[PDB]
């Protein structure tokens, strides 16, 4: 097990539906022993022998600008074309639809207070559940 | 004459007495803060602001206070503009990211569409 | 309403108690563990609820202006006292 | 109102194996060596990944170059999106391409196959206000979820 | 792990470094400047003393508030032994005197005390014990301080078979007994070969000896860079003093040459560069004033 | 408006416009600013290449006098390009009267001592090179007054930390008292106390 | 050993990313179709030069700039991609 | 861009008032570990002050190497007159303060700083 940091713990790149970069800020440090993530990745890769090219956050975010430039602009949703051509893509292979009705997984507010981990761990969460269980 | 012609970048890190792990390793933040949503007044995001990436607050052993070792965690500068903001950044050799101003967009607001006819803006109360 | 770990060591009115493996229990070691032992949460407990014939009740915990700011309390729920926010002293509708 | 799982049964030091099978404290140079020996000891499909919900762009990119100089390129998600045709190719054919915003500016809105109020709240408190300020027409495909 | 002792900080005075130190004969020599080193860390350092409180003032700037506990202890009383002992995951034993007395001779001193803190530090489950016995120490030695700390040493290693144990040659510093006694003594030069350690050099070495985990059971000998006649050391302290209380096993012990272990890892295996004496000797010997160096072999 | 206002004094704020009329009109090569603040306080608002002689004009003049430094000061306003503000305080007792000169400068531009006009200002300006790093040209002795001798930075700027960067202690181990990097058992706790509502109205600075 | 991965930056508008662009409104189907199991991510950005980059066996990634290319020329760096496999 | 200068016109006189700045330090390191009663070498002490000077070896502005030329004849000055003590002059010795962490994985290990 390698303790990570959670999104409250790290300045940290997450993309929304619609395509938008944004960043979290540090509020607190993770607890304990518990570090960064890329950094334990990059500990790790540093440790194997096969050390990658990243020693701060800027550099890590220089190679995230060199695999998809848009992971670094933050705060913008960059539009995305080519429809036409994902649309005549799709029209290669005949997959057939299956005879299942289309049923979302959470039908109720009971379903919605807990879908991950820091949800599932928490008791406010679980008042919410027991709250509108009854 | 009596004035010289220096094209050079302004740079004072060397003068400002700073310690070299708190002007290269530290990130500035350019922002006007958000408003409080606990209230409606808008006179806190008016200004500017400069603050710091945070770093590491532990508990101390005796009292169970915040101990810390960042000199630089309550520093909070006031900046006029955006542009103010960035050229004491630079002057100081601090690496910084700037977060453009978010002004609320113009609502259209009628109090006589709280009664319409036929649209769905009807308030089922008052 | 003091009550003791297994370690031997006192728990406050808190519920601050050092772990057997902690180290920070050596701090009291050849010394005390100074807790008060008139725990607040017990002793309000001790008074008996007032039973007034208003519908609402004014606090300021006695004394006047040695008390605390003049609170207002319905008194409408039969199912609960109504307690006062800052001396915890209930009250009662009596009919 | 989730953040107080953020205090609870959190990861707070390495933990690897003993010899009874029972996860032990351990530290950072002990569980990365013992990462490490057993990552190069694989080689193109020998190593995987699979990432979670809650993980930063950078752990991303910093688990796919490290797999990548092991050559595997096995990294992948726990949510399934089809990779027939384009696939993730093209970022439009899996983005939210018109906007959050431009909610405001359609018409007619068909949801297929989802439950907007608990899968994204305020994606829902936007189809609403367009529905209730635009006269938004708003169409499902699915279950009847309130 | 428990998370009071997870460490915290820059490892600078308010920071934790995880370190919870007992250190026995924390008020001599050695312990001076352990508690200083362990103390500008943000270490937890149980100092149980023997003298009076007023001798124990200098181990207080040491640390930061709280980060100091005293307490008495006595050498025969295994009861304040453990109530010094059962929070702590290192002891240090610092434990010593260069003469005996008429309560404790060197078997109390090196034998029975050593054994009595190794013993119960087993029984109270410290993690890990660190012993000093001199390097010169051995059985069929001619001194009776060299005699019971090898049997002490023995003691310890057979009743803590975790402990690490550290073999100091001769220790120099600003409160020294060596380059002091030397400086004070205004006995002879003989064929004696030394090589004389500093005491930072002790310290930093028993610090690593606390964090490295591979110090564990072994026996480390801590020694100068560079080993000296006695004849012409004894003048090069006369000569940088600007010069022109004792026993005869003090005297059988610095007639006692400083022997070579090399299958024993010294301050280098630690991580511990040995300053040598002519960059230190001048530092020490300021206070006796009212230099071409020794020639090392 | 009685009981619990600060009286108005307008036969001085007359007077005092009336000199600051005066000031800017013998002075206009140095004097960019002329202000009265509702108090009654005139400040003089110069270039500060005329540090000396506006400030000889008002020691000499014979309706300013302006004798006495009171005191000399600056302000650290991070905002401006100019951001330290020096701040003149002069006290005429012939005319019973006080008047504010204020100029400017940024790091790197000296301002000309005013030691040859009142040698007060021979520590102040000396404090105001410890505390905020502004260099007087042509000082006698200018050098460090208030801070420890090998202090580094300037301590009255707005971006040097409450707390410093270092801290001391007695080491044991050199016989010394020793610079260490701070830490703080209990960090300065930040307060954030401004109201978002507006208090005064009539300081309402105009909006983009 | 081999091609693993074709990463193409573009912009939406610059007229240096055009020919890439003609790239894709034309080219790309049948270079999909032909490459069903290679990964040619189309990434646009706002201002970006146009990019070609190629990642390799163990982590090895060529980088060629398409910037001010025609179609041709974007398709013949890409065909030099595909068939070098270094 | 045109800006009042200090001392110096341009950087030739700057690097003449840096190298006469210099020359003084050199001289005056031996008196200074001599009635300071330094446990350093005069050659420690001469290198702590070609260190203190390569620190600011990177700066191209003649306004800020005039400050810093002020700022070392002030340091000068109060280390020539005996106004610094002993623990003045050795805090450029950081003695007591434990080496830190230098490489990345070091610095991983210890803590959460870059
Ligand atoms: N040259 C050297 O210094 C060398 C020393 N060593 C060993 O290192 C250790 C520490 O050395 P050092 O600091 O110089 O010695 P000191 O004489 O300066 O200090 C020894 C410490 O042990 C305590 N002590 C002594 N006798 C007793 C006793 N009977 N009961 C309880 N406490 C006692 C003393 O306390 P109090 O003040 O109350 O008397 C003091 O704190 C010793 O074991 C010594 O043999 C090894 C090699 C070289
Ligand atoms: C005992 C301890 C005592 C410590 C003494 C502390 C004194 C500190 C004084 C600091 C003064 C300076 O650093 S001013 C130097 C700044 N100069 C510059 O930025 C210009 C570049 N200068 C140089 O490169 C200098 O080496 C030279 C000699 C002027 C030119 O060399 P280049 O040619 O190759
Ligand atoms: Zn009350």
């Amino acid at each position: 097990i390698l303790p990570g940091a959670a999104y409250t713990e790290k300045s940290a790149t997450y993309v929304n539906t619609e395509g938008r970069a944004q960043q979290t800020k540090v509020a607190v440090m993770p607890p304990g022993l518990a570090r960064e993530d890329w950094k334990i990745i990059r500990a790790l890769s540093e440790i194997a022998g096969m050390t990658l090219p990243y020693d701060t956050l800027d550099q890590v975010r220089n190679r995230l600008e060199e695999v998809s430039p848009n992971l670094v602009r933050y705060d913008d949703v960059e539009g995305a074309n080519y429809f036409q051509q994902a649309s005549e893509l799709s029209k290669l292979v005949n997959q057939q639809l299956l005879a299942d009705p289309l049923v979302p997984p959470q039908l109720t507010i009971k379903d919605f207070y807990m879908t991950d981990s820091i949800s599932r761990a928490s008791q406010t969460m679980a008042k919410c559940v027991k709250a509108v269980t009854e | 004459t009596q004035l010289i012609t220096v094209d050079e970048k302004l740079d004072i890190t060397t003068l400002t007495g700073v310690p070299e792990e708190h002007i290269k390793t530290r990130k500035a933040r350019i922002f006007v803060p958000a408003r409080n949503n606990m209230q409606s007044g808008v006179n806190n995001t008016k200004k500017w602001k400069m603050e710091f990436d945070t770093r590491e607050r532990w508990e101390n052993p005796l009292m169970g206070w915040a101990s810390t070792a960042d000199p630089l965690s309550n520093l909070v500068l006031t900046f006029s503009t955006k542009e103010d903001a960035i050229a004491f950044a630079e002057k100081n050799g601090w690496s910084y990211d700037v977060e453009e101003r978010k002004v609320p967009k113009p609502k259209s607001k009628s109090y006589g569409a709280n009664f319409s006819w036929n649209k769905r803006t009807r308030v089922s109360t008052k | 309403g003091v009550r003791t770990s297994p370690t031997g060591e006192k728990v406050t009115h808190t519920g601050q108690v050092y772990d057997d493996e902690d180290y920070r229990r050596v701090r009291f070691v050849g010394r005390q563990k100074e807790v008060n032992e008139n725990f607040a949460i017990d002793l309000i407990a001790e008074q008996p609820v007032s039973q007034v014939g208003s519908r609402v009740i004014s606090c300021d915990g006695g004394g006047g202006a040695l008390g605390h700011p003049r609170v207002y309390i319905n008194l409408d729920k039969e199912t609960k006292t109504g307690t006062c926010g800052y001396c915890g002293l209930q009250f009662r509708q009596q009919h | 109102f989730a953040y107080d799982g953020l205090k609870r049964q959190r990861l707070t030091e390495p933990m690897v194996r003993n010899e009874k099978g029972l996860l032990t404290h351990t530290t950072w140079e002990d569980a990365l060596s013992r990462v490490a020996g057993m990552l190069q000891s694989c080689q193109g499909n020998d190593v995987a990944a699979i990432a979670g919900g809650l993980v930063d762009a950078e752990a991303l990119i910093a688990l796919k170059d490290l797999l990548n100089r092991v050559d595997s390129d096995t990294l992948c998600t726990e949510e399934v999106f089809p990779t027939a045709g384009a696939g993730t190719d093209l970022r439009s054919n899996y983005l939210l391409n018109t906007t959050i915003a431009g909610v405001e500016e359609a018409d007619v809105v068909l949801l297929v196959g989802t439950n907007p109020r608990f899968e994204a709240p305020l994606f829902n408190a936007r189809i609403r206000k367009s529905w209730l300020h635009n006269d938004l027409k708003v169409a499902l495909i699915g279950s009847p979820v309130d | 792990l428990h998370h009071a002792v997870i460490p915290h900080g820059k490892g600078g005075r308010s920071s934790v470094s995880g370190i919870v130190a007992t250190v026995f004969g924390a008020t001599g020599f050695l312990g001076r400047y352990l508690v200083n080193h362990l103390g500008r860390m943000g270490s937890q350092v149980i100092v149980p003393y023997r003298c009076e409180p007023y001798d124990t003032m200098h181990l207080r700037p040491m640390g930061d508030l709280g980060q100091i506990i005293f307490m008495d202890w006595n050498g025969r009383d295994k009861d304040s032994i453990r109530r010094a002992v059962e929070h702590s995951n290192v002891v240090i034993n610092l434990v010593g005197r260069e003469w005996e007395t008429k309560n404790f001779d060197f078997e109390d001193v090196f034998v029975k005390i050593p054994q009595a803190i190794a013993q119960v530090s087993k029984e109270a489950g410290v993690e890990k014990f660190i012993h000093i016995s001199h390097l010169n120490a051995d059985i069929k030695s001619s001194s009776k301080y060299l005699r019971n700390k090898a049997v002490g040493e023995k003691e310890v290693r057979e009743t803590f078979p975790e402990a690490t144990i550290i073999k100091p040659a001769d220790i120099f510093g600003r409160e020294d007994r060596f380059l002091n006694y030397f400086a004070n003594i205004r006995s002879l030069g003989k064929k004696t070969v030394k090589q004389p350690v500093y005491i930072v050099d002790v310290t930093k070495g028993i610090i690593n000896a606390i964090k490295d985990p591979d110090a564990r059971g072994k026996t480390f000998a801590f020694v100068g860079p560079n080993r000296y006649l006695l004849f012409d050391l004894v003048q090069y302290v006369f000569a940088v003093a600007h010069r022109p209380w004792t026993t005869r096993d003090k005297v059988e012990r610095i007639h006692t040459t400083d022997r070579t272990l090399p299958h024993l890892p010294g301050l280098e295996d630690l991580g511990v560069q040995a300053t040598p004496l002519e960059l230190k000797a001048i530092e020490v010997l300021r206070r006796h004033r009212t230099v071409q160096p020794a020639k090392t072999v | 408006t009685r009981p619990t206002v600060r009286p108005r004094n307008d036969v001085a704020h007359k007077q005092l416009s009336a000199f600051g009329e005066y000031v800017a009109e013998i002075l206009p090569k140095y004097v960019q600013q002329v202000q009265v603040s509702c108090f009654s306080e005139l400040e003089i608002c110069i270039h500060p290449d005329g540090v000396i002689p506006v400030l000889t004009f008002l020691r000499d003049h014979s309706n300013a006098q302006f004798k006495s430094l009171a005191d000399l000061t600056a302000v650290d306003i991070p905002t401006r390009q100019n951001r330290f503000e020096i701040v003149y305080n002069l006290l005429s007792l012939r005319f019973n009267s006080r008047i504010r000169v204020k100029t400017y400068t940024d790091e790197l531009t000296p301002v000309e001592s005013s030691v040859s006009v009142y040698k007060a200002a021979n520590w102040y300006e000396r404090e105001i090179w410890d505390m905020f790093g502004v260099f007087f040209a042509n000082h006698p002795d200018l050098r460090r007054i208030l801070t420890d001798y090998g202090f580094e930075g300037h301590p009255f700027r707005k971006d040097f930390p409450l707390s410093g960067y270092v801290e001391l202690r007695y080491d044991d181990e050199v016989k010394r008292v020793v610079a260490e990097p701070v830490e703080l058992a209990q960090e300065f706790r930040k307060f954030d106390l401004n109201s978002p509502w507006e208090a005064f109205p009539a300081y309402r600075q105009p909006p983009e | 050993l081999g091609l693993r991965e074709i990463r193409i930056h573009l912009c939406q508008r610059s007229p240096g990313s055009q020919g890439v662009r003609d790239f894709i409104e034309k080219r790309y189907v049948e270079l999909k179709k032909a490459n069903p199991d290679l990964p040619i991510l189309i990434r646009e950005c706002s201002d970006v030069q146009p990019k070609l980059w190629a990642r390799y066996a163990f982590g090895q990634e060529k980088n060629v700039s398409l910037n001010n290319f025609s179609a041709d020329q974007v398709t013949r760096a890409l065909e030099n991609v595909l068939s070098s496999k270094a | 861009t045109s800006v009042k200068p200090i001392f110096s016109r341009d950087m030739n006189e700057a690097k003449r008032r840096v190298r006469e700045l210099y020359r003084a330090w050199y001289r005056e390191v031996p008196n200074t570990v001599h009635l300071f009663q330094l446990d350093i070498s005069v050659k420690q002490g001469r290198d702590k002050v070609r260190e203190m000077f390569k620190k600011n070896a990177h700066v191209t502005d003649p306004r800020v190497v005039d400050l810093l030329v002020i700022k070392g004849k002030m340091e000068l000055e109060e280390t020539i007159n005996v106004w610094k003590q002993r623990t003045h002059v050795m805090r450029f010795f950081h003695e007591t303060e434990a080496p830190r962490p230098k490489d990345f994985l070091s610095k991983f290990y210890v803590g959460h700083d870059p």
